[PDB]
């Protein structure tokens, strides 16, 4: 492997106890709701979509709404507006294309202005004191494919599908850090496709057991079990695609033997 | 605001924005500030400062330039940046005629390769190493600078930018249109500029990408599957590129010793996954009894 692949790794995890938000700061937001958040994270996957946007800016956007939901109080009709300033600066930060403010203003169906967006844009930086290069469950998720004996391609589209409906419910998702939730993510893809289980490999470089990782797979495997159910149906949807090898179809398991 | 800011003079101007000397008027302290309008910008902050602020915040360390302070007026944002006197292609020119010291180069390289480790070991690649953008002082330091064109990689990479590094410093896996690339490119880089220090002039000098490549192809060799696997396949690779053999570094490098000749070697090699990475490099035997002299 590359000689900085472990310094990568090891700063990722520095980084991430860093750039973790507060996570009881729903209950101290008068005015929104874990629903509201999800139905938002909902519409930045769909958003994603229709600019083809890439998984990891996805991930960025909702790190950068948390960390600044944990330090402003947001009324409901304002919601969307941090959303769209936050998705734009994960595509500037990420993308190599990134679609234009325009695109952004458009996607909203006007309920912003350009000079709104613009200006909530400079308002989340000055709050993450420009601190926008954030560890992802998808970071820590392409890592970990490389220990996979051997590569399936069925396992990683599952693993990203976990991941990313991970990102919609914020209770209980933001008790976990990326790389938990990663760990989790991949153990529950892995077992599903193959029955295989989080490798020996990767409790050396994670420092992870099995068990400890336990109570996020928990939550993860009823988040799996219900997820034809749940009001946000767009992860689903786009994992449906032939791209993702249509895992979204695939039946979860009823047990996890643990 | 920036009202204890008094203007001394323009330094020049990078990947974006226009670097200026400047001076705190309160504590005396001499600093560049890079300022961007943000009014004639009808997208935003733009997504090189954005870069440049969120990863120079994480590189703390001797050869990166430190950033100071971030400042938002009217319009306008500034970066407020640690200042330093020169960069290394005015140092070059003013020793065109008596060449930059043998030890000097040996403590620049070893600062150099000390930067781009800690940028690769943060997963950043800078992916515009040139001369221009390396900064030096009066006590013998230099330092990496302008992150505008930088950017976070992830493990592993997927495909970024193709438009990327300044054309003479240019890897070939960028010139022949490869799909991925990572932190190679910025060795490749780096190999050239150690060239162009022992020398006195561009390695690589090319006027377009054509030319490029075939300048690298006259003096290292044009490669082939059995020294680069994939090469004859990429998707800029034409199979009429004459076929030219690879000249001895003796000519190449003339003033450089048998050690300088293999780290430059291995910083110049063909297939970005056997070249040297920044950490290798500094174990080289080249750099056994580096010193740190002033200029
Ligand atoms: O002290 C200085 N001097 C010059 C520059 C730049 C380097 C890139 C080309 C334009 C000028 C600088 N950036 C930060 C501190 N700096
Ligand atoms: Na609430």
């Amino acid at each position: 492997v590359p000689d900085y692949h472990e310094d990568i790794h090891t700063y990722l995890r520095e980084m991430e106890v860093k750039c973790k938000p507060k996570v009881g700061y729903m209950k101290k937001q008068p005015d929104i709701t874990n629903s509201m958040r999800a139905i938002l994270v909902d519409w930045l996957v769909e958003v994603g979509e229709e600019y083809k946007l890439q998984n990891e800016t996805l991930h960025l956007a909702v790190n950068y709404i948390d960390r600044f939901l944990s330090s402003m109080s947001v009324l409901r009709g304002k919601l969307q507006l941090v959303g769209t300033a936050a998705m734009l600066l994960a595509s500037k930060f990420e993308e190599i294309y990134p679609p234009e403010v325009a695109e952004f203003v458009y996607i909203t169906d006007d309920t912003y202005t350009k000079k709104q967006v613009l200006r909530m844009e400079h308002l989340v930086l000055k709050v993450l004191t420009f601190d926008l290069a954030a560890p992802t469950v998808n970071q820590f998720l392409t890592q970990y494919f490389l220990h996979q004996q051997p590569a399936n391609c069925k396992v990683e589209s599952l693993a990203m599908f976990l991941g990313e409906l991970s990102l919609i419910d914020a209770d209980p998702y933001l008790k976990y850090l990326p790389s938990v939730i990663a760990g989790a993510a991949f153990h529950l893809a892995l077992y599903t496709v193959t029955g295989q289980s989080w490798p020996e490999s990767l409790i050396r470089k994670t420092g992870y057991t099995l068990e400890s990782l336990k109570p996020c797979l928990m939550d993860l495997h009823q988040t799996y079990l219900k997820a034809p159910q749940h009001a946000q149906q767009s992860i689903r949807e786009k994992y449906k695609n032939s791209k993702y090898h249509g895992v979204s179809l695939l039946n979860p398991p009823e047990t996890l033997n643990l | 605001s920036m009202e204890n800011f008094q203007k001394v003079e323009k330094i020049g101007e990078g990947t974006y924005g226009v670097v200026y000397k400047a001076r705190n008027k309160l504590t005396g302290e001499v600093v560049a500030l890079k300022k961007i309008r943000l009014d004639t910008e009808t997208e935003g902050v733009p997504s090189t400062a954005i870069r440049e602020i969120s990863l120079l915040k994480e590189l703390n360390h001797p050869n990166i330039v430190k950033l100071l302070d971030v400042i938002h007026t009217e319009n306008k944002l500034y970066l407020v940046f640690e200042f330093l006197h020169q960069d290394l292609k005015k140092f070059m020119d003013a020793s065109a005629l008596t060449g930059i010291p043998l030890p000097l180069i040996k403590s620049y390289l070893f600062q150099l390769l000390q930067g781009l480790a800690f940028c690769h070991s943060h997963r950043v690649l800078h992916r515009d190493l040139k001369p221009q953008n390396l900064l030096i002082n009066t006590e013998g330091a230099i330092k990496l600078a302008d992150f505008g064109l930088a950017r976070a990689f992830g493990v592993p990479v997927r495909t970024y930018t193709h438009e990327v590094v300044t054309l003479w410093y240019r890897a070939p896996e960028i010139l022949l249109g490869c799909k991925y690339y990572s932190t190679a490119v910025d060795i490749w880089s780096l190999g050239c500029i150690f060239a162009e220090m022992v020398t006195r002039r561009a390695l690589f000098p090319g006027d377009s990408e054509i030319d490029q490549l075939f300048r690298i192809f006259r003096t290292l060799g044009t490669p082939d599957e059995v020294v680069w696997p994939g090469v004859t396949s990429m998707p800029d690779y034409k199979p009429s590129f004459p076929k030219w053999a690879r000249q001895d570094f003796s000519k190449v490098v003339p003033p450089l010793d048998e050690d300088g000749r293999s780290l430059l070697s291995q910083m110049l090699h063909y297939d970005p996954n056997k070249r040297i990475s920044a950490k290798a490099a500094l174990a080289h035997p080249f750099f056994q009894d580096v010193t740190k002299p002033v200029p």
